């Protein structure tokens, strides 16, 4: 039931294809990660430290 | 036979000046033969075959005698099935030991025993000269030489030139991968006619087209799901192979390459071995990985590592050695007839390979490249 | 065009803070972007294209735009035709500069320019992260990163990921081979459909089956005798190639491998180039060799070297630079329309390769291996 | 007319196939070398420093 991130994409995603996004919170998970959900219902692992991830987060937030 | 794979325990404690050998002969210490030369004389004279006790594994292949009429050179050459990735330019040096010998002929021969061994790589050819000699006897010679680990791998070619087709003639290459693990690559001379008779040593790239594992897209097709417990086993042991049966799992590739959320797993089985109830020699499993500590993005230190574990039988029970560093570990599978190689999913990203060595079988699993 | 080979002189004296760049940006100095980051800001702001003046040679290929609908990633990837052998595990590090840019679109785009470059090798993938940035502008980014020279060679793959198919988009890899020579590998994006349009860059193993040259047996057949002056020339420039004509000689292989007495020669011509009377850019010739001083047979230091010479035209006359170390030298051939690459026969044993770079043509001559 | 040695064989030759042997003496030559002539009239470059070359020389000498 629980899925985690073991690798982060070092490649930015067009904010035009990112539906939602949640943060990893489960204790069964080993890495702190931001999971982006695309407009095609696909999830991808990202790194919070990275600026494009953060900024992409300021957009997803200031739109709801 | 003229070829095969063997294993034995290596207790340095009960090996004459064992510690000293491993220190000056198998470790890149002094830049001169003197130290090791003087230790071998003491030891090898009391026992001319002592060095065989230092190999945890021995992999031998039968090579045809190629002759050189013009010069009277009987030559044997071969490509050893190196167990793991040698290293990275960032690694240090390995001090390998080379042994050339033959059976002592009951009839005093014309000339004195002679052998010129040279290990060639695409660029440089390391030729064991006289200045490399650390021991000599009527029918045996030992050389010592430091080589950048990255060079010791597939590609390196071994060539031994004699003046006669000595009986029982063979060359050995002792390669220490870890302070406590030594692998011996041996070349046995067979008749000119005979065709090369290798050992059951295979090399398998587990993640061909690593791009395929960049995401969870093919997970379902590959049969790598929380359901099957991320297990997609393939057989490694051929149809004629020994009474033991080894297999590999390719699902870890996802955990090494995926940027898609994957099933949380306590561990991951990289491979399993069946038929321990009948096996009588230890089982070794070496792992090649990169250190976890991160480095300066401006200068990524790619230093490769190796730790070898060993599953042995004590009074019928099999147990595994262990390392507080080693990313993998050996555990008994279902019963005491099955052995498992495990690892934490978080270790995968830095795992380069693993090699399974047991009586009559050797497998080199690579988690990179496509060949 | 979408591909090609260029050359120009690189006078650091007349290049804003040139010395400083080459010192902190192209030399593996500080383990941080700060120094080079602060020099680029001063220089690149006064002139955003200054770095182009540091390349003595530029080799560019046209690569098709591969798209990733799902993520909106327009990606270009390619294998640069590296001029020479990178190095040996025994070598040190090269600090290469990477530049990603595109044409400034007259119409303000939706998102900000973006590019993620990563250089992958069979083992590790060096990805120019944020921590590697040493410069940024509206439509340009510069990264800095140290890599073990042995890694920079054929095998290394270059990949640039953008979010759009930017116009004039291209990635450049500045590789300094010697303190005074820098080679720039460039990837230019072309239409999705278009097929890869490389440059006229070839790699030629001059001594295939070096065994063939172990003795003078095939000398007569090969046409390598004191008579012809040890000259067996083959054409390198194809039928459509530029107005200049380059050729290679394979007779040196004997002087590199032979253990049979060979004809005493003052020198040996490795290659020649015809058509200087019409060429308007300099000609460079880089050599890759091992240091002559001998090393401990117990530990053969295989440190590879590179020296690049340059034949230029001054008032119509062509002259060559020179090095008291470089094993090769450039001399005018018959006339001022012919150029020669020479070397002392005694240098051959340690010569690994040589590369001839001139407007529209690049050739990598290898004196080892069979591919 | 003058030929020299640029590489030495690191491989010993059976004294049973070595006819004669001379030393390089020409000044036009770059390396000090011992040239062995086989029984098949073939020459090979060798290294004086090496013991097998020297010993092979003690045989070729004490037989004439």
């Amino acid at each position: 039931a629980v899925t985690c991130c073991y690798n982060f994409t070092n490649r930015k995603i067009s904010v035009q294809r990112l539906a939602s996004y949640r943060r990893i919170t489960s204790s069964k998970c080993p890495k702190e990660a931001v999971i982006f959900k695309t407009i095609v219902a696909k999830e991808i692992c990202a790194d919070p430290k990275q600026k494009w991830v953060q900024d992409s987060i300021d957009h997803l937030d200031k739109q709801t | 036979h003229s070829s095969g794979v063997s294993t034995q325990s290596v207790d340095l404690s009960q090996i004459k000046r064992g510690d000293e050998i491993q220190a000056h002969c198998l470790t890149p210490a002094e830049t001169e033969v003197t130290e090791c030369a003087g230790i071998l004389k003491d030891v090898l004279s009391k026992n001319l075959h002592e060095l065989q006790g230092l190999c945890n594994v021995k992999n031998k292949m039968g090579v045809p005698w190629v002759s050189v009429e013009e010069l009277g050179q009987e030559i044997i050459t071969g490509r050893l099935p190196f167990p793991s990735v040698g290293g990275t330019p960032v690694n240090d040096l390995v001090r390998v030991l080379v042994v050339a010998e033959s059976n002592t002929p009951e009839e005093t021969p014309e000339e004195e025993f002679y052998a010129y061994v040279e290990l060639q790589t695409e660029l440089y050819t390391f030729g064991l000269s006289d200045d490399n000699v650390v021991f000599t006897s009527d029918y045996m010679t030992v050389w010592m030489i430091d080589i950048p680990k990255s060079y010791v791998d597939v590609g390196m070619l071994t060539r031994a030139t004699f003046l006669e087709q000595w009986p029982g003639a063979k060359v050995t290459v002792m390669i220490p991968y870890s302070s406590t693990f030594t692998w011996c690559g041996e070349l046995g001379a067979i008749s000119e006619e005979s065709a090369p008779q290798p050992s059951l040593s295979a090399r398998s790239p587990v993640c061909k087209n690593s791009a395929r594992y960049s995401t969870s897209k093919f997970c379902e097709v590959d049969g790598c799901t929380a359901e099957t417990g991320m297990e997609k086993m393939s057989l490694l042991t051929p149809f004629g192979g020994p009474p033991q049966q080894a297999k590999m799992n390719t699902c870890p590739c996802y955990y090494k390459y995926s940027v898609s959320p994957l099933p949380a797993m306590d561990h991951l089985i990289l491979a399993d071995l069946a038929g321990l109830d009948s096996l009588t020699s230890p089982v070794y499993v070496m792992a090649a990985y990169f250190d976890s500590t991160h480095e300066n993005p401006v200068r990524p230190s790619s230093k490769l590592y190796h730790c070898a574990l060993q599953m042995t039988s004590h009074d019928g029970v099999w147990t595994s050695t262990s390392s507080e560093q080693c990313p993998i570990r050996l555990v008994e599978g279902q019963s005491q007839n099955v052995l498992q190689v495990r690892v934490a999913p978080t270790s995968m990203p830095n795992l380069v390979g693993v090699s399974l060595m047991l009586e009559g079988q050797q497998y080199r699993l690579e988690y990179f490249g496509d060949h």
